[PDB]
């Protein structure tokens, strides 16, 4: 053991040498001891090669405890991607919004949030899209009519006019629909929504 | 870099005992390197780097403070116990909004008190019904969970809406282990909810019985309960409660025609129908009714072309009907 540890003292070069160090003392079983190795590692490669150690040492050190504020912790010092996510995934199922707002600190990443705050019941959801706005109109196009369709009903109404507004022939389909879902009161509007996705059936005949 | 031990924890605490005074993010810095050096039993100053920086979190407004006291309290009870619990209780009832921390703090404070027994009940507690639920199920239960790990939850619940529900359930359960707490549910059922316990208290004859008497004195939904338990239990009084009820509930007739009376269901049926036609284009339900008694006969072949012979009959009179 010592005599293997001098090497950890003296002559590094590469991380491959460090995991293979680590599974040596895993292979002993001496866990914790290992979990210092790859504080060691990290000290030194920096955020590029230390992701490389970082990965493997968080899919560890969270199968072992299994205690949270350690490795909660330890996950807080990393974090300075996709392995964020992992981790994020991990902790809230082993606060939620506090990992949503993590994951929101790109488009699949929205649409993910979007689907764990769904897992949290229904409300957050269209809450979340207001974020979500700030190809992306695309899935802010979704949220509209997911949005739209939902709806407070007031201003959800008129956030159905600011979202069509916001920004093609099935999104003319889309505000047809909304005018037309009026009793009576959605035609002005809704020849207005036609006139406005014939402009841009203008400025895309426009186009060269 | 010199590989001391001793000596640099000599430094960090000469260092940070008048160096905080400002604040304390270079503290937790170098904490995260003490424990970097320990690394390369020894997480001691993990705990004071998220202790001080959770402090540190200042506290603006009265519900950003109070959110904070939620964070650091957990943190502090994952890892003076009482003087925390006590600038926890001080951080949640001194709040601006003062309408959330009743639910935040209930929670918290619970929890802390858990962390003897007889004490802490009446401080959490701290009616006349209520005083009545714990009489039934504080000394009779005997449990660690749930008849006083519910005793006062439940209570503090409601000031839930099924709590005349759970509090007949919780008699039912504690006199059993009964016609005492079963009558005592029925008695609060009655103060559409005496259904509920009419129908539960029969289920484990004369439960059955009750349960139509009840429902007769009272007086759609209601009747339909009382209706099908009275003609499944083994159709004189199925049709003495449709008469007194039906008149959804046109459908309701219909349908309970076709099972007490499916071992002069015709005749009735279609004058009924014709009535109803009368009494208001809308001949939809004596073509469906009639078509529907036609297959429902004994014959198959015979069976459906008699389903279509009283479908077709149906029909056939109702479009000669202005």
């Amino acid at each position: 053991r010592k005599l293997e540890r001098a090497r950890d003292l003296f002559e590094q070069a590469l991380d491959g040498c460090p995991p293979k160090y680590a599974k040596t003392l895993y292979l002993l079983y001496a866990q914790l001891e290992e979990e210092w190795g790859l504080a060691r590692h990290a000290m030194a490669v920096y955020e590029r090669a230390t992701r490389a150690v970082e990965p493997a040492q968080q899919y560890d050190m969270f199968n072992i405890y299994i205690a949270e504020i350690y490795g909660v912790t330890h996950t807080r010092g990393i974090y300075q991607h996709a392995r964020e996510m992992c981790l994020r995934f991990a902790d809230m199922e082993c606060g939620e919004i506090d990992r949503a707002r993590a994951i929101y600190s790109t488009w699949k990443d929205f649409e993910v949030r979007h689907g764990n705050e769904d897992t949290i019941k229904e409300m957050l959801r269209i809450r979340r899209s207001v974020q979500a706005t700030y190809f992306m109109a695309s899935q802010m196009l979704k949220v509209s009519g997911s949005a739209t369709g939902t709806v407070a009903p007031g201003q959800s109404g008129m956030d159905d006019m600011k979202l069509l507004e916001q920004r093609l022939a099935a999104e003319a389909e889309r505000d047809q629909p909304l005018r037309a879902q009026s009793k009576i009161l959605f035609v002005r509007s809704d020849a207005s929504r036609e006139e406005l996705a014939e402009l841009a059936q203008q400025v895309n005949p426009e186009e060269i | 870099n010199q590989k001391e031990f001793e000596r640099v924890r000599v430094i960090y605490k000469y260092a940070l005992d008048r160096i905080s005074k400002q604040e304390l993010f270079k503290n937790y810095t170098i904490f995260e390197k003490k424990f970097g050096d320990r690394r390369g039993k020894r997480r001691f100053q993990y705990e004071e780097e998220v202790k001080a920086n959770p402090h540190n979190y200042d506290a603006w407004f009265d519900y950003l403070r109070l959110v904070e006291s939620d964070a650091e309290a957990e943190a502090v009870r994952e890892v003076n116990v009482p003087p925390i619990q006590e600038k926890r209780h001080w951080k949640r009832y001194i709040y601006l909004w003062i309408n959330y921390a009743l639910y935040e703090e209930l929670e918290a404070k619970d929890p802390e008190r858990t962390r003897q027994a007889s004490l802490e009940l009446i401080p959490h507690k701290k009616a006349k019904m209520w005083i009545l639920y714990a009489q039934f199920e504080i000394r009779q239960k005997n449990l660690s969970l749930a008849r006083r790990a519910l005793g006062t939850s439940i209570g503090k619940c409601p000031k839930k809406l099924f709590k005349v529900y759970i509090e007949l359930e919780l008699q039912l359960r504690e006199f059993d282990r009964k016609f005492l707490e079963f009558g005592p549910e029925n008695c609060t059922s009655w103060i559409e909810l005496e259904t509920i316990l009419g129908d539960i208290d029969r289920a484990r004859l004369a439960i059955s019985q009750p349960r139509l008497d009840m429902p007769e004195v009272l007086w759609i939904d209601f009747e339909i309960e009382q209706e099908e338990t009275e003609r499944t239990r083994n159709y004189r009084r199925l049709l003495q409660r449709t008469q007194h009820v039906k008149v959804f509930e046109l459908s309701s007739g219909k349908e309970g025609s076709l099972t007490k009376c499916r071992q002069k269901t015709m005749r009735n049926c279609e004058e009924k129908e014709e009535r109803l036609m009368l009494l208001e284009s809308f001949e939809e339900e004596f073509g469906t009714a009639s078509d529907k008694e036609r297959v429902d006969k004994l014959m198959e072949k015979v069976k459906k072309r008699r389903k279509v012979q009283t479908d077709d009959g149906s029909d056939a009179g109702w479009e000669e009907y202005f």
